[PDB]
């Protein structure tokens, strides 16, 4: 079987530092459930894309 | 018959026409399905293994939709009409050997370099007539071209009596001048013969030929005795063998590409084309374009083949169906 | 009409001979599509005798 | 007349409209050609060297197609009327130097935007009336701008007498008050001029101007005396020279791009536009899209010229033929 995914971003998000950030329940490989914050919106996009 | 595809081609046999998805009882039943707001078109076909639908066609992204009849795919066999040149001499020469040469162009191999020559020799005699010479020439060609030991059929050879002027008298390697009882033979026809065929292994091909002549001394000068001429064909190889390979090919896009590789461990595909029939074809070219950046086209083809009863009833009914459901106009043939 | 206008431009400013000039090619900050073009000119020549 | 192109422009001269390809005998003969299904349109034109065919237009890819009346491409010659305002004084005031200025936006030989002036001096005395002032101001202008010394003035000067009110009285660098014997001169008109034109070297171009008046003291106050009003033009400049240049440039898209560069070693192209005639233009913008993965458009245009004889007869028939062939709905002139 074959799987695909995509996501379009406007180029003005290159280094759009976020005002307050976005806290998140992010999970690591096994030692997961690490709460992290997204200062740049790209980090948040990258994490959910993966 | 491996073919070229504009990124895909798919085939559906329209054995019957049912008008409802409910009436798809047996294989080969097909229904064109398009909403009232004519934006999509597809075909619900009954497979040997259950219902199945075809890719949906955007009636806005359709490029060409055309039906081709059976006769359009019937290869007319090239037939020459070789006679002796009334310029050199309207009759044979007393003591000359007339050696007719048939150079065959595409012999076993694909290339035009794969040449093969077959000869017919006739030494003329005083008092010999033209009819009698055609008789002997055709018989020599028979023994060389219509023999039984030849690996593959090469040509058919005939004779025509001026009285008939249209009837062609077969001359096989069994024939003999006792069986050819006439005096008004005008020419020797040499026709192209259908080569063998195998589903998926030997595509429908032919081997063409040109008749060449050797030179005789007519007074004291080497000259050619014959004039080879192309006359209208009268035989045609029917479509049944092309459509079958087309299906043997286009069904590997909708399914198994390992047609037979893995002999015990394979997946057999039942087909609905009988190579002993004559189908009319219908092809629709269309494409899919994406959104906001994926504008590159994906041109695609959906072909439907229906048997011709001689007046194109199955296809014309199929055409009326697609035209009344899609608003299209596909020029009934 | 750009510039926040809600009233238009009088015809007097839209008559034969009104000369115009290029200012710039503004776009969106998000999802901008190509716009603009550059210009070229040719020279002339003069000659004199000894 | 180098122009900007949407990747190409091609020009063909419709010197004569013929019904069939066989009637193309003289250079300029043209026929619009389209199939019966109206899938493509092309033009067969007789060049000095045989008939040439235009690009083929896929009639689904036509962006726009409009024709012009040959009056849109004509340039009216701007002319003002100069007059001393009755507010300051309805008659010249003695002792004051009246200096008129003609503010040109380009130089005579250049096209770059600059400020370029020409002047006219008159010094008023106790008895000088309006007529004598216009007279002496006109002669001063002529001697100052008609110092061409090679070719021709930059603007033309005339005088209008109150009796005529419509008969422009020309004034040149040779004119002298003895030639101007009227006493009812009431204004001065200053028209634009048709500057030199060369086929592919000097484009048709004009130099607008504005009559500006310097300041005089009338009652201790510096004031402007003049009234530079814009009377309606009466002369025109047709497009023959403008079209001829279009051909000269657009014939390098199917012909030789060099034109006199390696002067001894050149190719010389024969041009069918008659500078001196007035042509009404037609244009068809279309594009080529392409195949899978090749959606990028190659936009193009084919324009056609035809002489106008008042009524746009030639072009009206040409488009009527094109609408009859390609089924388009181009509008008549």
């Amino acid at each position: 079987t074959t799987i695909r995914i995509q996501h379009k971003v406007a180029g003005n998000k290159l280094n759009k530092k976020l005002a307050m950030g976005i806290p998140m329940v992010r999970n690591l490989e096994s030692g997961k459930q690490v709460k992290d914050t997204a200062n740049m919106w790209m980090h948040y996009v990258d994490w959910e894309v993966e | 018959m491996v073919i070229s595809i504009n990124q895909v081609r798919q085939l559906y046999v329209a054995k019957a026409l049912k008008a409802n998805t409910a009436a798809l009882t047996t294989a080969g039943d097909i229904v064109p399905k398009a909403d009232t707001a004519k934006t999509t078109l597809y075909f619900q076909s009954m497979s040997p293994a259950g219902i199945v639908a075809s890719d949906k066609i955007n009636l806005k992204h359709v490029l060409y939709a055309k039906a081709t009849p059976s006769e359009a795919l019937a290869h007319k066999l090239v037939r020459y009409s070789v006679t002796l040149d009334a310029d050199v001499s309207a009759t044979p020469v007393a003591g000359q050997n007339y050696i007719l040469r048939l150079a065959f162009r595409q012999y076993i191999g694909l290339s035009e370099e794969d040449q093969y020559f077959k000869y017919g020799e006739v030494i003329a005699r005083s008092g010999m007539t033209a009819s009698d010479f055609y008789k002997k020439m055709a018989i020599s060609l028979a023994k060389n071209l219509e023999n039984k030991t030849e690996s593959t059929p090469l040509v058919n050879i005939y004779l025509i009596s001026a009285a008939a002027a249209s009837t062609d008298v077969p001359v096989t390697s069994a024939t003999k001048e006792s069986d050819l009882t006439a005096t008004d033979y005008n020419q020797i026809i040499i026709e192209e013969t259908e080569q063998p065929w195998v589903l998926g292994m030997m595509p429908q091909a032919f081997i063409p030929f040109t008749p060449q002549f050797l030179t005789i001394t007519v007074d004291g000068e080497d000259r050619l005795w014959g004039v080879a001429t192309v006359v209208t064909p009268t035989k045609t190889v029917p479509d049944g063998h092309l459509i079958a390979d087309l299906e043997y090919f286009c069904m590997g896009a909708r399914g198994d590409i390992y047609r037979g590789m893995g002999y015990p461990n394979i997946i057999k595909t039942t087909y609905l084309v009988d190579p002993g029939a004559v189908y009319d074809v219908l092809d629709i070219h269309y494409f899919y374009t994406g959104s906001n950046e994926s504008v590159q086209k994906s041109e695609k083809t959906i072909t439907l083949v229906a048997v011709d009863d001689g007046s194109h009833t199955a296809m014309n009914a199929l055409i009326g169906a697609i035209n009344t459901a899609s608003g299209l106009t596909i020029a009934t043939l | 009409l750009m510039g926040g206008n809600t009233q238009g431009v009088p015809a007097e400013r839209l008559q034969q001979g009104e000369r115009f000039s290029i200012e710039f090619a503004p776009v969106e900050k998000e999802l901008s599509r190509k716009v603009g073009d550059v210009r070229f000119t040719s020279p002339v020549s003069m000659r004199n005798e000894w």
